[PDB]
RNA sequence: UUGUGGUAGACGAGCGUUGUAUUGGAGUUGAAGUCAAAGCGUGAGCAUUGGUGGAUCCAAUACAAGUGAGAAUGCCGGCA
RNA sequence: UUCUCGCAGUCAGACAGUGGGGGAUAAGCUUCAUUGUCAAGAGGGGAAGAGCCCAGAUCAUUAAAUAAGGUCCCCAAAAUA
RNA sequence: GCGAAACAGUACCGUGAGGGAAAGGUGAAAAGAACCCAGAGAUGGGAGUGAAAUAGAUUCUGAAACCAUAUGCCUACAACGUGUCAGAGCACAUUAAUGUGUGAUGGCGUGCGUUUUGAAGUAUGAGCCGGCGAGUUAUGAUAGCAAGCGUUAGUUAACCA
């Protein structure tokens, strides 16, 4: 700020008397010494809080939404546990199931190992618990694999 | 929108006349010179190229004011010194140089542009009977 | 984010710059004299869209009056025999340029005359 | 005393109107291959029949 | 055809060469050196050995004749320039600015190639007309 | 041989194979209009209009003037209003005018 | 049909820049900037083309602003 | 042009006709009231003008009929008696 | 951007407290130009390396005020805020567009901001040019708009994950 910036508390100039301009110090905001008067400070908040039931409402009105289309499809502890920690069998499983280029999300209730030792140098898939997903995520995918244990507790949350 | 009209293309064209004032008055000799010398009653007219002809006046001594006009108006003339007014009346113009009262007064007639320069050079005044004008074969008329 | 905010002044002062061409001295180089100059020049244009149509319609008088006075008749009486008798609401620069074809003005001239 | 308004580069350049050089009259000695002025004497030292200066 | 020699810098005034500029110009190789050897100003001097040299240029590597040429365009063009500070009456001092010169010649063989420039010039907005009309007919 | 047309509210001189510029008269192009507010003819006069006279004409091409940038500035008053115009305008010839 | 002069001033509708979020595209077959050109809007502005240049930009929607210069006897830098 | 409400800015006026005060019925004076202009209003006339006299400028048009004012020319327009 | 991207609290201003600068970028790699011509030399023109030498040691990009040279046109009887509307002539042909540059000639024509009862001012602010150069932020209140929830409604702060 104007104040902040080491400088000179004396006048270069005296105040009358002389050809130039009336200001004296070195670092006002119009000199080249920095000092801009507004501008960013690092305190800003950046944060907006919205009500909890509109919040659910959101990500209930998403997961309806999304649950109505037949991009995505349901996915069980089976194929999680018959790969590897090799992540080619998974991508050979998106060449079949023709999900590459979609940015799939898993959305898992068990937290499995197996699937999460995987998928970790792919920019289109991620692994995340259910109470870790957001609404924003959740609509990014444009592909979901939901575990078939998520339903009880999604009804459950609303 | 527009008809695009005409204007010439400098396709001037003069002629030459005499008009000897016999018992004229001066403003309604003048005012018809500069009708002459603009070419206001020619069909052709338009101010950006000089549409207009040459005249040519004989027997300048002749012309008469009226009224009290010749002992009471004064002309005056300007030198750029200190008291420099030359100041005359009409009778001394009207025997000492009588030209100079038609060609000031016709140079009254005409707007202060840059063609008045170009205007007045085309009138002659002759303050005697007999002028060397007699060279483009011009055609005689009164009252104009 | 700071912002440079470059290419604005750039292309403004470009812009106003390019509208002033053909100006005697400095005026078509500096910007801040520029837009002043073109400021009094559309001035300019904007009384002169009516001056013109103005001025235009005066030399239409003018050069109507011209022709009329050779046949020994005024103006305002012609105007008068198109008007009251005979209802013409004819062109003026109609019946000015019929002067360029000859005679044919003439007709309308004659035939004023019941 | 000063200027009040600036003097353009218009009026510059017809103050300077009148400043060029004029050429200086040249001639040719009889016995020097040079173009040496008129009435004065080059570096070889002759106005031409009497000698005057040194060589160089 | 050019063969310009250019010089960097000289310790001259911009004007004061620029009038033996007006000087030179106008005539041939001949009476070039005569006239430029004999003006009474040391902006002509360092002329006269850039003009030897542009001559030496000429005749040797772009092989024209070397004695139909003439000179074509001298300049007058402040080089960098140089701050100084002089001190005054009563401590006011100023910024004296020590003015430089790049000054170069050049020089023709034919009474024309003034002409050709333009020629190029048109040849060169000719291909600008030619690219616009090769875009009109993409469509 | 000559005629005379009036277009909007402007009036115009024609003759045969001569173009002329009016305003806009919302026509399509290239077909043959026969505009019916014609004035002085050739040797013939209707006093207040001609009567049942008629100038065939056929439209050649739309088109848009030089552009006109009209700035509204008072005098050291806080104003700088600004505004462009143009003109559509058609081009256009006559063929067989009939009397 | 009624209107459209306009500062102080209320109020409505928009453009532009930077960055980010995604969705598409261009790019050593040549980006940006910049030079000039006789383009297109009501406006802030937006195109096309040739030369300069050898690495980043563009389009559509949103969000956050060290954000849009003619003046402050300005200040830095250059130049009459 | 009344009511409820958001949000301003204005607290130095000038001018002309008229009705009055201070001034000597002197001001381009001051101070009040009343009708209009200017502040924030371009155009035309008044030769040159914020206030005077005509009226409300969206723009383009080389298109008509008028207001105040003028018609010998400058500078568009007229004469008859 | 910290005043300090570079041998910055240095250079410098001061006797001293202290005040306190500016500037970085060739090219992928010096491959930094052997050698020749002019000149005393700096240097330039060449040749040579290199894709490029208009990348040449002044070393990325190179526009503004500025100053020169050049095509086309115009000016030496002209009262001029220098522009605008018509306008002949002249030389060219374009982002094909009632086209471009120049403007002899006629009509009109007292700048831009600020402050002001009042501006071209014999009040003021600016020499030009390029860059920087002011309505935000934190915490609360009021009022509009919009959204969620709603008949015992609504609602989280700190804090933990």
């Amino acid at each position: 700020t104007k104040g902040e910036v080491r400088g000179g508390g004396k006048k270069p100039y005296k105040q009358k008397h002389t050809g130039k301009a009336r200001q004296g110090s070195t670092r006002n905001p119009h000199f080249v010494g920095g000092g801009i008067v507004f501008g960013p400070k690092p305190n800003r908040n950046y944060s907006l809080k919205l009500n909890k039931k509109a919040h659910t409402a959101a990500l209930h009105t998403v997961w309806s939404e999304k649950l109505a289309s037949d991009n995505t499809h349901l996915v069980d502890q089976n194929l999680f546990n018959k790969t590897e920690g090799k992540t080619k069998v998974m991508m050979q499983f998106l060449k079949s199931a023709k999900l590459l280029d979609k940015n799939v999300l898993f959305v898992v209730n068990t937290l499995n190992t197996n699937l999460e030792q995987s998928t970790s140098n792919i920019k289109n898939v991620q692994v995340k618990h259910l109470d870790k997903v957001s609404v924003r995520d959740l609509m990014l995918a444009n592909a979901l694999l939901v575990e078939k244990e998520v339903l009880k507790a999604l009804e459950g949350k609303f | 929108k527009t008809s695009m009209l005409t204007k010439e293309q400098a396709n001037k064209r003069r002629q030459w006349y005499i008009v000897d004032a016999a018992g004229l008055v001066l403003g309604k000799l003048a005012v018809k010179a500069a009708d002459l010398i603009r070419g206001k009653n020619k069909v052709d007219f338009t101010p950006n190229q000089d549409c207009g002809d040459y005249l040519i006046i004989i027997n300048s001594d002749q012309v008469v004011l009226t009224g009290n006009k010749k002992e009471n108006e004064f002309w005056y003339h300007h030198s750029q010194y200190i008291g420099g007014i030359k100041k005359v009346s009409g009778r001394d113009m009207l025997k000492k140089q009588s030209d100079k009262l038609v060609y000031n007064a016709v140079k009254g007639m005409l707007p202060d542009n840059r063609l008045s320069r170009r205007w007045i050079t085309k009138v002659h005044v002759f303050k005697g009977d007999k002028h060397n004008m007699e060279a483009q074969k011009p055609t005689t008329l009164n009252w104009s | 984010m700071r912002i440079k905010g470059g290419k604005q002044t750039r292309v403004r002062r470009k812009k106003w710059l390019k509208q002033a061409s053909g100006s005697f001295g400095t005026r078509h180089a500096s910007y801040k004299v520029a837009k002043q100059t073109v400021i009094q020049a559309a001035k300019y244009a904007y009384r002169d869209r009516r001056n013109k149509k103005r001025d235009f319609r005066s030399l239409w008088i003018l050069r109507l009056n011209a022709a009329l006075r050779e046949q020994g008749m005024t103006y305002s009486v012609f105007i008068n025999l198109l008007k009251k008798h005979n209802i013409e609401i004819n062109r003026k620069v109609l019946s000015e340029l019929a002067i360029k074809e000859p005679s044919k003005f003439n007709l309308i001239v004659q035939k004023v005359k019941s | 005393a000063v200027q009040q308004r600036r003097s353009s580069k218009h009026r510059r350049d017809k103050r300077r109107s009148h400043d060029a050089l004029t050429a200086q009259a040249l001639s040719v000695c009889q016995k020097c291959g040079k173009k040496k002025l008129f009435h004065r004497v080059c570096s070889c030292g002759m106005y031409g029949d009497l000698r005057v200066k040194k060589a160089y | 055809m050019i063969a310009f020699a250019k010089q960097f810098r000289v310790r001259i005034s911009p004007q004061k060469a620029r009038l033996v500029c007006q000087l030179i110009v106008g005539k041939k190789t001949a009476d070039a050196q005569n006239i430029l050897s004999n003006t009474p100003k040391k902006a002509a001097t360092l002329i006269a050995k850039l003009l030897n040299s542009a001559i030496a240029n000429a005749t040797n590597n772009h092989g024209m004749n070397g004695d139909a040429l003439y000179v074509f365009e001298c300049v007058a063009n402040q080089g960098p320039s140089m701050k100084r500070t002089i001190p005054r009456a009563k401590g006011s001092s100023n910024m004296i600015t020590k003015r430089s010169s790049n000054l170069v010649v050049k020089l023709s063989d034919n009474p024309n190639e003034r002409q050709e420039l333009i020629k190029q010039q048109k040849a060169l907005v000719k291909k600008r007309v030619e690219g616009q009309q090769k875009a009109k007919m993409a469509r | 041989m000559h005629a005379i047309v009036v277009c909007g509210s402007k009036q115009y001189l024609v003759h045969e194979n001569d173009t002329f510029f009016v305003e806009k008269l919302e026509a399509p192009v290239g077909k043959e209009i026969q505009l019916d507010k014609v004035l002085m003819l050739d040797e013939k006069i209707g006093a207040p209009y001609l009567e049942k006279a008629r100038v065939v004409c056929v439209v050649e091409k739309h088109g848009l003037q030089r552009k006109v940038n009209v700035i509204k500035h008072i005098s050291q008053k806080h104003h700088l209003k600004k505004y462009g115009h143009r003109q559509p305008y058609t081009k256009l010839k006559v063929v067989r005018f009939v009397h």
